[PDB]
């Protein structure tokens, strides 16, 4: 008849467009910043006689930047660990140094891996 | 001595929302249950209690 | 004190000893639909107290970490005894609530959620071209999780707290009647939302009248509080239920 | 607040401010014994403030443990002051009393105490075909301790708590006059018992009026919180003592 | 669009005594900021938002 | 209830959830000069609002050793605003004040602080055969700090709390308008003082009408409360402010 209640992705998305009875398939995306890791999706199938789904709900797994570039002539402002998603890094000049370009760079997700925006400024004397 | 005739039902007890503490006090604790008749109650047909007996007197 | 509270409805009742106060509709208490506001021209069913009291959905966990939650509602209370049953019975209902959220905790925790009642709170979809799901939508009782990033997946809703499913700024969502469960002060909100809609009556399969969201605005934290687990309860009563269109029982 | 309270007799005044309630006899307050209810003929003393006022009887500490106390009453007050001097002068006595249980403990302690003063509240014994002492049965202030075992021993009182000492279930105690002490509430009890007894007056050595009992129901408990030590404390005062024939003094 | 000639001023908030706090309780919290206006508030001169635009139609 | 309270001066407003009272001066509340107690003849200035406000001085730390605090005053104020301008300007100077000071720590906390206005508070030096130093008399805004032991240097103030500086005991402060901060209780303190001289009015550079004590009489303490950090705040409200004998400003 029907499987059981699909039940909940943290960080994601449960798609149900043909009901839960046999025979139909439900499909499972992440929220973006996330990565699906597991199935895509699962059938609702009859085993001996219990009506089951093929393949369990996956996890949606976030993500870390490398660190920051250091830039010459200048320093990175309260340098750390763990740059997450939407977390930015500053930078000031040295003294006898003016800076030109961006001040901040943000970590962003770039097909499932974190990288730093746009380019980091520069100083110059 | 009630039948399934004169049933009455249950009650049963759930949490709600949880219990919340702060830290340095007991994580757990007792919830005490107290009975008594209303305004409305009343009963009849005296008969002995199932509850005393004796095997001989000087009782 | 007016921290104390009882409120009855039918065969039930609810007590607090720390309420802020009642939140009121827009002002507006429920009443049933008049004469000169009706078309449905059949005579209504008003099961009364079988129908309008305390219903209690399933609870949820407050993690330090919980962006949020959400509820669709006439559906929600759909297999809620005989509220639930005259809704599959009939074409067309109306209906108030009560709503009372309960979330208890200690003079050593800290946190604020922030309860709001949304009329017609129709949601986007996270993937941008592409529609919801009524799943993606509501799950009943259950919960919708809003999400602390945004979301990808056909059907579900985008759902990062910050934009609150709907495409605004969550902190603007006090427009619409809510109270605050700030925990050093408050154990419960109650609100009182009366029948809004743009017809005097509806299905209430097909149309969710609005949505119930619960979301902490500060986290929950604590200390050596050896208590980390605190619910929160969802308990609703429908109010002045009347329903029109009786025939057969509609397909699950 | 009516958590405040305060109560003067003689020389002496007790102070509150986290009460309940206070408890009155089966509904009596005391009073001297009239006219036409009196047989013994000769004049009665009535020492009044020298007599009327609050004996504190030494203190008893509460463990996470202790199964419960006792005491017997007129004997107990037998050396305090004028009261007790009274009582070793005249063959009967009569008087009512306040009693006041005191204990104290904090916002993040736990526990609950019933406590309760049983008229006529004759002992078994452990050797269920011996008889008690009086040593069993009191030890005038101080306190027997209840038992959380069956107990033996000739002449002992059988104390499991559970049985009260008296053959019935603990938890109906209740039908007497009493009040609880639930930490998180409360930090005393007050009871005024009136004279109680089937005849007009008595011999205050020869005849227990009627018990104290303090029972811890829900066991004392905490945590890091640098008080492990919470003690009880018992103080009592006659009220509308009248004493009759005079003699010389009771052999000790 | 406010500019230097109608200047409003600003608002600062400082401990005015420090944040104490018992053992076993988090040693920092929050505080929120609600705005609203009060009644002597108007406003005039219609004019369209800044906030919202498009590219083309099927908007 | 009456430890809520709310007070208005000027462009500014002061409130608390944990107030005592309020003491008012010897039971005067300030007034401006009569004419038949005046003596100096021309039109007062009476700024009003820019000088009859809420001023707040730098903060101070309560540590677990802390002897107490001082502050002199007329000057500690002479840098405040237009009431400090207005003090340059002027050969002689009247005022009343509210006093206002805050110290909120937590229910697991404890500690308590007398808060005195001592009128005309001559200071013996620390050096007995010598005189005091302006500098050893107060420091403006800031504050002295009284000392647990004797003191030595030349001009300093003979400091140690338990002579208060003027050769008394310190336990008798309380003839003094004042008020106690107990921590467990109460959370501030609020001290109107009327103006009191031998003089209508006075120069407020030359003469410090009165100093302002915080001595911590119960120290304060605590166990892993998080919460080391406990500062006291003073803030004062000159009120009635008037100034005579208008000319150049004073030389700093």
């Amino acid at each position: 008849k029907s499987c059981p209640n699909p039940g909940e992705i943290r960080n994601g998305q449960i798609d149900v467009p043909g009901g839960i009875l046999f025979g139909a398939t439900i499909s499972f995306s992440c929220n973006t910043g996330y990565k699906l890791f597991g199935s895509t999706s699962s059938f609702c199938l009859i085993s001996g006689s219990s009506v089951q789904w093929s393949d369990p709900l996956p996890e949606c797994r976030e993500i870390y930047c490398p660190a920051p570039p250091q830039i010459d002539n200048g320093i990175i402002q309260g340098e750390r660990d763990h740059y997450g998603y939407r977390q930015s890094v500053t930078y000031a000049c040295n003294k006898g140094f003016t800076m030109i370009g961006e001040h901040s760079i943000y970590c962003t997700v770039n097909n499932d891996e974190g990288e730093w925006s746009g380019p980091p400024p520069e100083c110059r004397g | 001595q009630q039948d399934e005739y004169t049933s009455a039902g249950n009650v049963t007890c759930w949490y709600q929302t949880g219990i919340v503490v702060p830290a340095g006090t007991p994580t757990s604790c007792s919830i005490m249950c107290f009975v008594s008749a209303c305004n409305d109650f009343s009963v009849r047909l005296l008969k002995d209690t199932p509850f005393i007996q004796q095997a001989a007197l000087l009782q | 004190s007016d921290r104390v509270r009882s409120i009855t409805l039918g065969n039930s009742t609810i007590t607090t000893q720390e309420s802020a106060n009642v939140v009121v509709g827009y002002g507006r208490w429920p009443e049933y639909l008049r004469d000169d506001e009706a078309t449905a021209e059949d005579q209504p069913t008003q099961p009364d107290v079988a129908t309008c009291r305390f219903y209690t959905l399933e609870s949820v966990t407050w993690e330090k970490d919980s962006p949020g939650w959400w509820w669709k509602f006439p559906d929600a209370l759909k297999d809620m005894g005989l509220f639930g049953q005259n809704m599959y019975y009939h074409y067309l209902g109306r209906a108030g609530y009560t709503i009372h959220v309960q979330c208890n905790a200690s003079k050593f925790h800290q946190g604020c959620l922030l309860v709001v009642c949304v009329p017609e709170a129709e949601m986007g979809c996270s993937t941008v071209d592409g529609t919801v799901n009524e799943h993606g939508l509501s799950e009943g009782e259950t919960a919708k999780k809003f999400s602390a990033t945004g979301t990808n997946g056909t059907n579900t809703v985008q759902s990062i707290v910050t934009n609150a499913g709907m495409g605004v700024g969550v902190g603007n969502l006090t427009i619409f009647p809510h109270q605050w469960i700030n925990l050093r002060t408050n154990n419960c909100a109650t609100i009182v939302m009366p029948y809004i809609n743009n017809v005097p009556m509806d299905n209430m399969f097909r149309h969710h009248n609005f949505t119930l969201m619960i979301i902490p605005f500060v986290p929950l934290n604590y200390s050596s509080d050896f208590s980390t687990y605190v619910p929160i309860t969802v308990t609703v009563a429908p109010m002045c239920a009347e329903y029109n269109g009786l025939r057969l029982s509609t397909a699950l």
